[PDB]
């Protein structure tokens, strides 16, 4: 048990680390891929991540909705603060499988 | 079709039950233990064209199609080329060339519901125009058969 | 939506369709480079072993 | 412009199939290409092992 | 069909799927297809006039084409791709509809002929039948013993002598 | 969140055309409302561009796509586990195992640094190979811990029946 438990807290930290860049890449990968395949022209994107102070991340995505969400469609932008989830019949889906409202702009929202 | 019905509705004496069971099973056996090439062909070149109890049958079509290929279904070709011409030559709702139409009608139907490369070939002949007459065309056997022979079309053309 | 977004995106297709068929068809020439090299000093091995 | 767009839309396709159909001649062309350009270097190698041949 | 054509001429007048559906399936084939392409489709319907309904998809690109197909064939929508005209397509199908039409009005007259010999005689031949099974339904409450029925029943006293 | 963060921050990642423009406020450059505006000014903006990778043809897009979002939720998961694997083991800090700096390194800080770690990873490669790569490596860590922590439990079970059987 003792070689066990030396073993296995090492592993899992270092596991973790490792676990943690790759999620990381697909995230950027996946910003990416969805941004170019959805706009198209121009070639290269202005990409951020915005660091949002504990707390304060649903009225700082409303404030991005409204700013950018008008280039996506006039009718796709509504005012949503909090991730807005559906998952009832296929009258209402949201999902990166599946969907019938999502983000009109390019979003993924990362939390640790 | 007398024989059959009587079957069901025997007489008390035995000896005339007998009767009616051996008739029957001759009748029956001689017209369907014959060839279904031989019976087709044969009813075709003379002219001379009835129903029969394998000559309706949806397996004598079935069996036959095959062997008619030798000039992409000559044989059968030659079958729509007689409803074609019996129409046009010597008019129509006379006696003999009246029989005929209802059974080159009859069988037409089974033979294209069968096999989707018929359609071409009432195409190619101009056979596929002449049923669309033959639903005009007095008493209720020949536009009911014009009905089938035109169903069976259709439903390759459009699903 | 409107008809003058959907314009918008149209002009998106179009230039979808063109940009991933430049891309393939670079590709495509550049597999025909390497294979004409290739091919013909094939030819010229196989047959100055003939001559020989 | 619905339909003026439409048209732009299609032509942008035919343009797409004919930039990867010119990529597809370029390679049918480099394979009579490749032939021609051997043909040229292997009968000046008939022609010396000739002379060497003229010699003994 | 023809009107499949005829309210997607005029969605181009005023990479995409046309074709028909029943109704109550538009707003699942909308949502199956939203979390199919993420976004990536500008999804149009129109009412046919079962009750039916058109869709236009724009299926804006490639890979997925194929995978559309197998969302619209699933709930059994019938795609129409038309290729080369709304204009040529529309005469090779008013050919047909006409003239399947004839067919139409040809066997429902006959129908209509073979019901007239029928329903002046549906009162004879059910009411063989409702008292034929009515007869073989009471032979079957018999004996059956020694080739010859034996009816065992009960009748009133007055009517014995009626029997005999 | 404010127990599941305890040196980090929260993240929005968008991506956003270079001619992309605010109507929060008009007249401002992107770069500009993204410091001053967004949420009072407090927002600490950090640079995310990644280059190109290979693209082969309109319908692989598609496919890629497809592998980025399945895997991504795959590498949540793997984290769920390993930090509750963590905890089960009695590691909580106040500062780690619940948050834990990349590398210890801070959290924001490490992806204003992140414009692409090769650890294996190459921006000239394909990019359909990299997604598996980096899908693989994570299922195998994943298998790891948990196959090391299924023989800590059984090992578990074995000194505390024994434990009896030396007086109870």
């Amino acid at each position: 048990e003792q070689s066990l438990r030396v073993q296995l807290v090492r592993l899992a930290k270092t596991a973790y680390v490792d676990v943690f860049i790759n999620w990381f890449h697909i995230k950027a990968l996946r910003v990416y891929v969805e941004s170019v395949l959805r706009y198209g022209l121009p070639p290269h994107f202005n990409i951020k991540i915005i660091a949002v102070p504990p707390k304060n991340l649903s009225k700082c995505k409303s404030e991005l909705i409204d700013a950018f969400g008008f280039l996506g469609g006039n009718a796709f932008m509504k005012d949503k603060k909090g991730k807005i989830n559906k998952q009832d019949t296929s009258l209402h889906q949201y999902a990166s499988l599946v969907d019938t409202e999502y983000e009109p702009f390019v979003m993924y929202i990362i939390n640790l | 079709p007398t024989v059959q019905s009587l079957s069901e509705r025997k007489y008390s004496d035995e000896e005339l039950r007998q009767d009616i069971s051996n008739l029957k099973e001759i009748l029956e056996n001689e017209y369907q233990e014959l060839t279904s090439f031989d019976e087709y062909v044969a009813e075709l070149d003379s002219k001379l064209l009835c129903w029969s109890p394998p000559h309706v049958d949806n397996g004598f079509w079935s069996d036959n199609i095959d062997e008619f290929k030798k000039d992409n279904y000559k044989i059968f070709r030659q079958l729509i080329e007689l409803l074609q011409a019996k129409v046009r030559n010597g008019d129509v709702n006379a006696k003999q060339e009246k029989i005929i139409i209802q059974v080159a009608l009859n069988d037409i139907t089974h033979v294209v519901e069968l096999l989707p490369e018929s359609i071409d070939v009432l195409d190619k002949t101009g056979g596929k125009a002449d049923i669309m007459e033959l639903l005009n065309h007095s008493d209720s056997r020949v536009k009911y058969e014009a009905l089938k022979a035109t169903q069976a079309i259709i439903g390759y053309t459009f699903k | 939506l409107t008809p003058n977004q959907v314009n918008d995106e149209l002009n998106k297709m179009q230039a979808f369709i063109r940009k991933e068929a430049e891309e393939k068809a670079k590709e495509i020439q550049l597999k025909a480079d390497q294979e004409y090299e290739i091919e013909k000093t094939n030819i010229v091995r196989n047959e100055t072993n003939n001559i020989d | 412009s619905q339909k003026n767009g439409i048209a732009t839309l299609l032509q942008a396709e035919k343009e797409a199939h004919e930039i990867v159909s010119k990529a597809r001649k370029y390679r049918q062309d480099k394979l009579k290409q490749a032939k021609t350009d051997a043909a040229k270097e292997i009968d000046s190698y008939k022609i010396q092992k000739d002379k060497e041949l003229k010699e003994f | 069909q023809r009107q499949v054509i005829f309210e997607c001429s005029k969605f181009i007048e005023v990479y995409m799927i046309t074709g028909s559906i029943r109704r109550t399936k538009v707003d699942i084939l909308n949502r199956i297809l939203w979390r199919l392409l993420r976004g990536n489709l500008i999804f149009q319907n129109f009412p046919i006039e079962v009750e039916k309904d058109c869709f236009i998809i724009f299926t804006h690109g490639e890979t997925l084409l194929k995978k559309v197909k197998r969302v619209i064939d699933s709930l059994n929508g019938k795609i129409v791709s038309l290729n080369t005209r709304s204009s040529e397509l529309v005469d090779t199908l008013n050919r047909q509809i006409d003239d399947l039409q004839r067919i139409l009005d040809t066997t429902e007259q006959t129908l209509h002929t073979e019901l007239l010999v029928i329903h002046d005689q549906l009162p004879v031949w059910s009411a063989m039948t409702k008292r034929e099974k009515y007869v073989y339904t009471t032979l079957n409450k018999f004996q059956q013993e020694s080739q010859g029925l034996i009816a065992e029943g009960w009748v009133p006293s007055t009517e014995l002598i009626h029997l005999q | 969140m404010a127990t599941a963060l305890y040196t980090a921050n929260d993240f929005i990642l968008i991506s956003l055309p270079q001619n992309a423009q605010p109507v929060t406020a008009p007249g401002s450059k992107t770069d500009s409302w993204f410091n001053e505006t967004l949420i009072g000014g407090r927002a600490f903006v950090s640079d995310f561009k990644i280059p190109e990778f290979k693209i082969g043809s309109l319908d692989t897009l598609i496919v890629e796509s497809e592998e980025l979002s399945k895997v991504d939720n795959q590498i949540g998961a793997s984290i769920g586990k390993i930090i509750e694997i963590l905890q089960g083991l009695n590691e909580t800090s106040t500062n780690a195992y619940r948050t834990l700096p990349i590398n210890n390194m801070p959290v924001p800080e490490y992806l204003e640094n992140f414009q692409w770690q090769t650890r294996k990873f190459k921006l000239d490669k394909s990019i359909k190979d990299l997604i598996t790569l980096i899908s693989n490596e994570s299922s195998q860590l994943d298998a790891d811990v948990r196959a090391t922590y299924a023989n800590y439990n059984s090992a578990k079970t074995n000194l505390a029946a024994a434990e009896r059987k030396k007086t109870g």
